[PDB]
């Protein structure tokens, strides 16, 4: 289970 | 930057000729990701041919594994052949029953 | 409640440097980091950068590096802002905004107008001008802003005062005006109030 | 035992040859159950283990959306990582991120964990307190303090505690005919001579799993545990020998330890 | 750099209808760091939707955000008074922050003709100015030519317009001819050409010195 899009870029 | 590809050939049961069984490549330890694996049968080159997902170990070392189906028959030599940026030549390794 | 209290607007010649203050409250100071945003007149929002108060890290918009530098102090819960070497293109509103505890701008301050010019200060020339136009032209005059009524205010059914211009001098002059019919037929800066009445 | 559950991120950029190769694979513990191939022609997450197929289609559409979030962001990462170093437009280049969590022999919560390199060196990487990062240069600081603004230590140390556990123990019950059951070695030896008064005793181990496993001979050359294609791993050990050191086959899926 | 665009520049809508605004980011951004903003000429910012969808503390429920990758969208159920305004978008998601060029929503209403007045110079150096004026009009578009000597002049009306009146939703604009007391003396038309978009003809308005 993928976590959700809470990651921006570097 | 560039880490050589180490090459394992060996095949999935143990070898029995006249029966049939899956020749595995194991090819790991490789960076970049960019790399051309063929298995060879007395030189000719193996078109059935699949391979894993790409993946990596914890040294971020890409890992791939390209098997197919064959029959180890006597006087039937295999080897796998692996093209990568670090290496200036194809390295070709045979397989060995033993190994 | 979330308070960012921005200090006062500046007036500053060119190739100076002013700092501006932020003032926060209402929450853990060092649970936010605060970002500065630029907004030039008539112009949209533009990003400087972020200060980390924990630790003074800092991170800027890549056109502001050298322009503007970011401290903070933890003591007093305020954010600084020191822009150096300033020309007429630094003049904009500068807003100090609390960055989100996962992202975003949640809370901004009230702003902070910086003015760059080489003018000190003027004043300004009042030129006066089934419904009529009447006319209370105001000339030349820095800095603003000027407060402009019409007979002591007991008039305010069409008083159009119109935004300020800034002219080719460096110098701003607006024109406020109310309406009549024919049936009826202070500059701060200057400290100097007109009762211009108006007849043809 | 213990179980862990990883996913492993690659993400190569081809000069003027389209959006970059991304490549996603999904662990429990050594067995992958999910893929996901940026040039593939079905352009969804995939299934690559029998039991995890018995997730309906609202599991399949919103993991493969969340996987192609997972490109979108390591795209605009490669072209922020060639303004970070200043790189040409005209050079290939590869970001890999791997994350996972860890649970015990009482399926809590053990470890969790997340690094991020960039053409094969180590970038940025979460402590092992899930709390702050750890930057290898300068740039790598920068994205620590961009990240920092965010709090994205605090999203990610509440996935891995809690939806990462969650979602681990549930592939565990449905794969429990696969998972959580042992294959042990199937043992045996070869002797082969090599020099005049010398020869060599290999120690085989076939068709394992987990692939944990240690082969030494105590009172050695070995080669990596590979995987033979059905799921389970294979090991051999040897040693040139003209037996006071012998060959001891321990295994999570032994009861006692082969001699 | 990650380029916002928002589009239309201004939408001029009535009070009590649906408003859709749009954002469109120039690269694939993530809707947990996509925002709106709401901003009064005269007044700072302030948060509208965090996380593309998620309202800020404080904002009544009318307001509503959607969208993912590169398009995003703002949607207010029922057009208030306070609500017509400056919208911008931003993305906190890649360095450099970066918000879009704005979207003002501006109340409709019937079309105006604009009460023309002309304005001559003051008694009291060598310096004129004609004031032209456009009294009460709709919409902002309103082509204001200057006819010297039956000769187009651009390039020397200063204009200035008032905001949208609060009671009547009209403009006011103030186009004052940039000249001097020697040309102004040098000619003997010099009149301003309304072309409003709400009249039948150009009107004029002056006279000889």
């Amino acid at each position: 289970f993928l976590p959700s899009d809470f990651f921006p870029s570097v | 930057i560039q880490r050589t590809p180490k090459i394992q050939v060996y095949s999935r049961h143990p070898a029995e000729n006249g029966k049939s069984n899956f020749l595995n490549c194991y090819v790991s330890g490789f960076h970049p990701s960019d790399i051309e694996v063929d298995l060879l049968k007395n030189g000719e080159r193996i078109e059935k041919v699949e391979h894993s997902d790409l993946s990596f170990s914890k040294d971020w070392s890409f890992y791939l594994l390209y098997y197919t189906e064959f029959t180890p028959t006597e006087k039937d030599e295999y080897a796998c052949r692996v093209n990568h940026v670090t290496l200036s030549q194809p390295k070709i390794v045979k397989w060995d029953r033993d190994m | 409640e979330v308070q960012l209290q921005q200090s006062g607007p500046e007036l500053v010649k060119p190739g100076a440097s002013v700092k501006i203050s932020c003032k926060a409250s209402g929450y853990t100071f060092t649970d936010h980091f605060m970002n500065w945003v630029r907004q030039s007149h008539g112009k949209s929002l533009e990003w400087i950068g972020d200060i980390n108060p924990n630790n003074g890290g800092t991170s800027y918009n890549q056109k502001f590096k050298g322009k503007a530098t970011l401290t903070v102090d933890k003591s007093s819960s305020t954010a600084f802002m020191e822009v150096r070497s300033l020309t007429s293109d630094d003049s904009a509103v500068y807003y100090c905004a609390r960055r989100g505890y996962y992202g975003s701008f949640d809370y901004w301050g009230q702003g902070t107008t910086l003015t760059v010019s080489s003018a000190s200060t003027k004043g300004p020339s009042v030129f006066p001008l089934g419904t009529a136009a009447l006319g209370c032209l105001v000339k030349d005059y820095f800095p603003e802003p000027v407060t402009v009524s019409w007979n002591s205010g007991a008039l305010t059914s069409g008083v159009h005062t119109f935004p300020a211009v800034l002219q080719s001098s460096g110098l701003y002059s607006l024109s406020s005006v109310v309406t009549v019919p024919s049936s009826s037929l202070n500059h701060k800066p200057s400290n100097t109030k007109v009762d211009k009445r108006v007849e043809p | 035992g213990s179980h862990s559950m990883r996913y492993f991120f690659t993400s190569v950029s081809r000069p003027g040859r389209g959006e970059p190769r991304f490549i996603a694979v999904g662990y429990v513990d050594d067995t992958q159950f999910v893929r996901f191939d940026s040039d593939a022609a079905s352009q969804r997450m995939e299934p690559r283990a029998p039991w995890i197929e018995q997730e309906g289609p609202e599991y399949w559409d919103g993991e493969t959306r969340k996987v192609k979030a997972h490109s979108q962001t390591h795209r605009v990462d490669l072209g922020t990582l060639r303004g970070y170093y200043n790189q040409s437009e005209a050079g290939s280049h590869t970001v890999q991120r791997m994350y996972g969590c860890d649970v015990g022999s009482d399926w809590r919560f053990l470890r969790g964990y997340h690094q991020y390199a960039y053409d094969g060196k180590d970038y940025i990487a979460l402590k092992e307190d899930l709390r702050s990062w750890t930057a290898a240069d300068m740039a790598a600081q920068t994205t620590k303090h961009k990240w920092e603004a965010a709090h994205v230590a605090e999203q990610l140390r509440a996935y891995l505690e809690g939806t990462c556990v969650e979602w681990l123990r549930r592939y565990l019950e449905n794969g429990k005919e696969t998972l959580q059951r042992t294959d042990a070695p199937k043992t045996h030896m070869t002797h082969h001579a090599v020099s005049d008064h010398e020869a060599t005793l290999r120690c085989w181990a076939l068709s394992f799993y987990p692939a944990e496993i240690t082969l030494t001979w105590q009172r050695t050359e070995l080669v990596e545990t590979r995987p033979a294609g059905d799921g389970t791993f294979q090991k051999w050990a040897a040693v040139v020998v003209p037996q006071r050191y012998t060959c001891h086959v321990q295994h999570e899926g032994l009861p006692k330890p082969l001699t | 750099e990650i380029v916002m665009t928002q589009s239309p520049a201004t939408l001029s809508l009535s009070p009590g209808e649906r408003a859709t605004l749009s954002c469109r980011a120039s690269q694939g951004v993530s809707s947990s760091y996509f925002s709106w903003y709401q901003q009064t000429p005269g007044q700072a910012p302030r948060l509208l939707i965090s996380g593309a969808s998620t309202r800020a503390t404080g904002i009544p429920a009318r307001f509503s955000g959607s969208g993912s990758g590169t398009d995003f969208t703002l949607t207010i159920s029922s057009l208030q008074p306070e609500d017509f305004a400056v919208y911008y978008c931003q993305q906190d998601y890649n360095l450099p922050y970066t918000f879009g060029q704005g979207t003002k929503l501006e109340i409709k209403r019937t079309v105006a003709a604009p009460s023309v007045f002309i304005f001559p110079p003051s008694d009291e150096s060598g310096t004129a100015s004609v004031v032209c004026l456009l009294n009460n009009f709709y919409p902002r578009e309103a082509k204001v030519q200057w006819k010297v000597d039956n000769a187009l002049q651009s390039g020397n009306s200063q204009e200035s317009v008032t905001e949208q009146d609060s009671k009547d939703s009209t403009y006011s604009l103030s186009s004052t001819l940039t000249l001097s007391k020697a040309d102004y003396e040098k000619h003997k038309v010099y009149a301003c050409e309304v072309t409003h978009q709400g009249l039948s003809s150009p009107v004029t308005k002056s006279f000889n010195r």
